[PDB]
């Protein structure tokens, strides 16, 4: 989880969410690919 | 920050504008009520001196211009601290026994017979 | 269901309440029957003290018989002179009141006053710095007495 | 009319007892019926100088409703005066330790910010559910309208108002439902 | 039930107009509380000053101090504590000894 | 207040203008002699 | 100094509290501050803010009657806007014209 | 005028004017219960109001209430016609 | 409307549903809402409108299944969850597990809730006079509905 | 810094009194 201003999704697998208030692309196969808002 | 000078395009009404304010382009009106409705303090000097030459010293208090070229082009100065009004004439002008009991009537009428009492 | 027709919702319809007004026609008869039965009233005189609201100077005053009324300035009146007040925009009793569009008819109302006493205020100070640059002001005075509220059957 | 010279003035300046109902009602509307309520300014022989305020007594004040998300955005912050002293409490959480706080707060806002305001928070009753004591009731003059109108809930609503709404569309008979 | 407001708590409105349309008329006679909106008067069993000292009953040390004599007096009459307490000369030699009275 | 609709009903905005409430006597003598006419 | 500022002060303190103790008393019968003033004004009655609070305080039966009235007047200027076009004109609403 | 018992009087004046017995009953009421409390107490007659009188006390309501109805017996309201100055006589 | 019943042996019986009252107001109209004139008419608190979308369980239906253009549908889906926030449909409870049980607080009185409650971060320092910090109240969706006050309402608190 | 609805709504007051002052101007 690294707080960017800005989420893009990384590859395919990558899906987004509207956790607490905030932001998510969470990646499965990928944990790097997470990323918070 | 200097004198400017108006577009003459902006005293050129158009074919609504007579049927908004009511006034033949033929036939004009030939006296003006003007009355003073905005302070001349933080206004320039040349403003302040056309309002002492028009006699609109005191606000609110209706004074009678007439309405040729020369008397336009000073109020045409002063025009966003005034409101012209085109006096009105219902019962025609007043002769020497009527001048004693005219009104001046916010509509813009000049009554020659002021009665006070219910029209009945 | 009728063309425009919406179902009741918090929105459908405004917060306020409509309502309908009564029919003019038998309104008129109404109103004349309201005015012969308080004109009875003044006919027999079935009223007590009455207060009226008198336009005097550039004031109003909610006056009634015996009372006293003090005005700010002279009135070239003598002392103990009865004068009537003309101005009338509101007569009223214990039952009924009459208004006036703006004032009400000389007949209805009459008001007469008399001149009690002619004086000056006390020293007003105006300063406007100094213990010196100052100004005392008195003004001339009248007081008036309120004798009678008088109305007419001339409704 | 015709009353004595002391027991009509007694008549005219008496103070009256007032009940409010604060179920599902925000607290600010209560504190300006209150407010006007506790300084005397609905009666026409009000003056500053005559102290001619009224009782307001408010019930339910545990079930009031904020409007938003003020139980958790609204904050009311306290300072005892030492060092490390400083609080700040949400509107949920002051909720829960006190029923009665934030409606006597929101009221101690709005009356004028003089020696008086304090007096007025006498006359103010507030009791956290409808439970009252015996004296409290037979002072209790008059109630008062709500401010604010309560939505109806689904149970609430009856059979036939049901049907009397119309079904604007109909769900197709190939759906689990 | 030409008027718009309701008869039923001060007095009865009925407004008209003169025919020629310059006069308002207004009746307004009194409403009189009728008999089934009044509650009898407890006859079995008193003065204000009888009501007032067994509010103000002397229980502890028999004539109680200043703070708790005041403070039982500012819960009686809902005041604080405040109002209650004296002053001193200067504002006590201040006050009018016969103040105006209008009526 | 009611200062614009008195205009369009033709009187002055300020009750105090042109009408009869001002410019109407506000006495006479008990006698029905008018009195002196007002300095305003 | 303070007593002469506080004699213009005075006059609109007083104004201040008339207009306090006209919101109470037509609020007693329904009507908020302006609406009561508004509409006794296009009814042609110019009782001023000082006589209107002595009537609320010392006339409570005549000051009722002047909140139907601003009321029936505001009624009327409900329906006379509300429905478009040449309808009569209240009962109430007709000016009196003066010459 | 100095008058004790005023109720014992109203009594005499309605039998005299062969009306039945005044029956004391309580119109409106505030704050029973706390040391200012606001009283008023209607006199009705054959349930009809004659009478209504402000008090601290129902005790010192009724005696105002008998007061406040024996003015208008015998015309001493307060918004009794005023005295006449004007005549000439 | 049909239901699986299972016994193993599993069916689903279709049934019969109740049909739609004849004769909208405004035919023509392309969704739902609009054939009503129900376009800028409806909030939050109008839960017989709402729960006519509306799952046993509180859930939202399908868009394809009620026919709402997309405006509404965003619109419709807003409402209700203000609706449920506010305690206006308590018989669309979810379905907790059998092994489970409400979390047994006291409830908190709301309505016009734009934000879910559990992830609003308080307002600790809330500026001042022309540095307000503001509090959101109702949802932005709705600006288009029909207003009867002098001027717009109040979203920001 | 916004500007408020009293202030937006006297100049277009005043504007429209300004405006009639052209018309009258002209004749
Ligand atoms: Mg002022
Ligand atoms: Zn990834």
């Amino acid at each position: 989880f690294k707080t960017k201003g800005v989420i893009k999704k990384r590859c395919k697998d990558c899906y987004k969410v509207k956790r607490r208030g905030r932001w998510f692309i969470l990646c499965k196969t990928n944990p790097k690919h997470k990323q918070r808002q | 920050f200097t004198k400017s000078r108006i577009p003459d395009k902006v005293f050129q009404p158009k074919p609504e504008d007579h049927e908004k304010y009511g006034g033949d382009p033929q036939n004009p009106h030939k006296l003006h009520i003007v009355t003073r409705i905005r302070s001349t303090k933080r206004r320039p000097y040349w403003e302040k001196d056309t309002i002492k030459m028009l006699g609109l010293q005191k606000a609110h208090s209706p004074q009678i211009h007439k309405n040729i070229p020369s008397v336009n082009a000073k109020l045409k100065v002063v025009k966003h601290l005034i409101r012209i009004q085109p006096l009105k004439l219902p019962q025609g002008l007043p002769t020497e026994e009527t001048m004693s009991s005219t009104c001046l009537k916010s509509t813009g009428e000049l009554v020659v017979q002021w009665h006070l009492k219910p029209v009945e | 269901y009728p063309q425009g027709y919406v179902p009741k919702t918090s929105l459908s319809s405004p917060p306020w309440q409509e309502v309908v007004l009564p029919d003019p026609v038998e309104e008129t008869r109404h109103h004349a029957e309201v005015v012969k039965r308080v004109n009875e009233l003044i006919a027999t005189g079935q009223y007590g003290r009455l207060f009226a609201v008198v336009h005097f100077a550039s004031h109003q005053w909610k006056v009634t018989a015996e009372d006293l009324i003090l005005i700010e300035n002279e009135l070239d009146i003598k002392c103990g002179e009865r004068i009537r007040l003309e101005k009338v925009l509101l007569v009223g009793a214990d039952n009924f009141t009459l208004l006036g569009k703006p004032l009400l008819r000389k007949e209805l109302v009459r008001v007469e006053a008399t001149v009690i006493e002619k004086t000056e205020s006390w020293p007003k100070i105006n300063m406007k710095k100094n213990f010196r640059k100052k100004k005392i002001i008195v003004n001339p005075q009248t007081i008036l007495r309120i004798n009678t509220i008088e109305i007419a059957p001339r409704l | 009319s015709s009353f004595s010279r002391a027991p009509q003035q007694w008549a005219t300046f008496a103070r009256m007892w007032y009940l409010l109902d604060g179920k599902m009602q925000p607290p600010g509307k209560l504190a300006v019926i209150a407010s006007n309520k506790l300084q005397g300014l609905n009666k026409p022989v009000y003056h500053q100088l005559s102290d001619c305020g009224d009782h307001v007594v408010i019930i339910n004040t545990r079930h009031i409703a904020f409007s938003g998300n003020k139980w958790e955005q609204k904050v009311y912050s306290s300072h005892t005066g030492y060092p490390g002293g400083f609080r700040q409490v949400t509107a949920a959480q002051l909720h829960r330790k006190d029923p009665v706080a934030i409606v006597k707060l929101a009221i101690y806002g709005m009356l004028p910010k003089n020696l008086h305001r304090r007096t007025m928070m006498q006359r103010l009753h507030l009791f956290p559910d409808e439970d009252i004591p015996e004296d409290i009731l037979k002072n209790l003059v008059e109630e008062l309208p709500q401010p604010r109108r309560v939505p109806k809930r689904l149970d609430e609503y009856t059979q036939e108002e049901i049907e009397a709404f119309p079904r604007v569309w109909t769900p197709p008979d190939d759906f689990r439902m | 039930t030409y008027s718009s407001l309701p008869d039923d708590y001060n007095c009865q409105v009925d407004l008209a107009l003169t025919a020629d349309g310059r006069t308002i008329v207004c009746y307004h006679p009194s409403v009189d509380i009728p008999y089934e909106h009044t509650k009898p008067i407890p006859q079995p069993d008193e003065t204000h000053e009888q009501i007032l000292k067994a509010k103000l009953e002397v229980r502890k040390s028999k004539q109680l101090e200043q703070g708790p004599m005041i403070e039982q007096l500012s819960k009686v009459f809902y005041t604080t504590k405040h109002r209650w307490y004296p002053h001193g000369q200067y504002h006590n030699r201040r006050k009018k000894l016969n103040p105006p009275r209008d009526r | 207040a009611g200062g614009q609709w008195r205009l369009q009903q033709g009187l002055a905005a300020n009750p105090s203008g042109y009408g009869p409430l001002t410019e109407l006597p506000d006495w006479s003598f008990a006698d029905g002699r008018p009195a002196p006419p007002m300095k305003g | 100094v303070k007593c002469t500022k506080a004699r213009r002060l005075k006059k609109r303190n007083l104004r201040t509290l008339w207009i306090n103790r006209i919101t109470a008393a037509s609020q007693e019968h329904g009507l908020k501050y302006p609406a009561f003033i508004v509409n006794l004004i296009k009814c042609q009655v110019e009782l001023n803010r000082k006589v209107l609070v002595d009537l609320a305080i010392y006339e409570p039966k005549t000051f009722k009657s002047l909140a139907a009235l601003a009321k029936r007047r505001q009624q009327e200027g409900f329906a006379a806007a509300l429905g478009d076009g040449k309808e009569p004109e209240g009962i109430f609403s007709r000016v009196v014209q003066y010459h | 005028w100095t008058v004790v018992n005023p109720m014992g009087l109203l009594v005499e004046e309605l039998k005299k004017r062969n009306i039945s017995a005044p029956e004391s009953r309580l119109t409106r009421q505030s704050g029973s219960t706390t040391a200012l409390p606001l009283y008023f107490v209607g006199l009705y007659c054959d349930r009809k109001l004659i009478a209504e009188g402000p008090g601290e006390t129902v005790l010192v309501a009724e005696e105002e209430a008998a007061r406040v109805a024996l003015r208008k017996l015998y015309g001493f309201t307060e918004n009794r016609r005023p005295w006449d100055y004007s005549k000439p006589k | 409307l049909r239901e699986v019943v299972k016994i193993t042996v599993i069916e689903g019986r279709i049934t019969e549903t109740p049909k739609a009252t004849p004769d909208p107001p405004n035919p023509s109209g392309q969704c739902p809402i609009c054939r009503w004139n129900l376009k800028h008419k409806y909030t939050y608190e109008d839960v017989l409108l709402l729960s006519q979308f509306i799952r046993p369980y509180g859930g939202m239906l399908p868009r394809r299944v009620t026919g709402l253009c997309r405006e509404e549908h965003r619109k419709i889906e807003e409402c209700v969850k203000m609706a449920h926030r506010a305690g206006l449909l308590p018989n669309h409870r979810p379905q907790l597990p059998e092994g489970c049980l409400p979390k047994d607080k006291p409830k908190l009185n709301r309505y016009l809730t734009r934000w879910a409650p559990k992830s609003v971060k308080p307002i600790y320092k809330k500026g001042h006079r022309w540095n307000k910090v503001g509090m959101a109240v109702g949802s932005p969706l709705l600006k288009d509905n029909v207003c009867y006050s002098r001027r717009p309402l109040k979203m920001m608190h | 810094r916004t500007v408020s609805f009293q202030a937006k709504e006297s100049m277009i007051r005043r504007l429209e009194v300004e405006a009639e002052n052209h018309y009258w101007l002209s004749m």
